[PDB]
């Protein structure tokens, strides 16, 4: 009973850890997808100069 | 009769600068310096009257 | 005569853009593009973001 209780803790906790880690990695990916526009606009300003 | 009028036309083309360009250049062109376009290192002090 | 007319045309073409002060003189700032209203989204400032 104790071993199965701990297993049922750990498997779903690991799944939730994957879900939250990938959600925040998707947030960081959206952050970098905004960052690419920033650097491209910076080279546009440099070419304007 | 013509050339001086062109100079007056030239006198037009200067006046749009000091009205707006030497306002606008003094807004973005003067603030397009390379000291404030860097990213992820913003602890450097920007060039402004209120440090 | 026609060259004088076209020099006057160029001078008045510059004068039309010089005459952009016909708008309301209340807190004169942000020289914007001619009819720049739709793309002028209220981006929040340094503090408001």
């Amino acid at each position: 009973l104790i071993l199965g209780l701990r297993r049922c803790c750990l498997w779903t906790e690991l799944k939730a850890l994957h879900d939250q880690s990938q959600e925040l990695q998707d947030a960081a990916g959206h952050r970098q997808l905004l960052l690419r526009e920033l650097q491209a606009k910076q080279q546009r300003i440099l070419h304007w100069r | 009769k013509y050339l001086s009028q062109e100079e007056q036309s030239t006198a037009a083309l200067t006046l749009y600068t000091k009205k707006q360009f030497f306002q606008g250049i003094h807004e973005v062109v003067e603030s397009s310096n390379e000291d404030n376009f860097q990213l992820l290192d913003i602890q450097t002090p920007s060039i402004c009257d209120n440090q | 005569a026609a060259l004088e007319h076209l020099a006057a045309e160029r001078e008045a073409e510059i004068r039309s853009l010089c005459s952009g002060d016909g708008l309301g003189d209340t807190e004169i700032s942000r020289p914007q593009a001619p009819d720049q209203s739709d793309s002028s989204q209220t981006l929040p400032s340094m503090v408001h973001l």
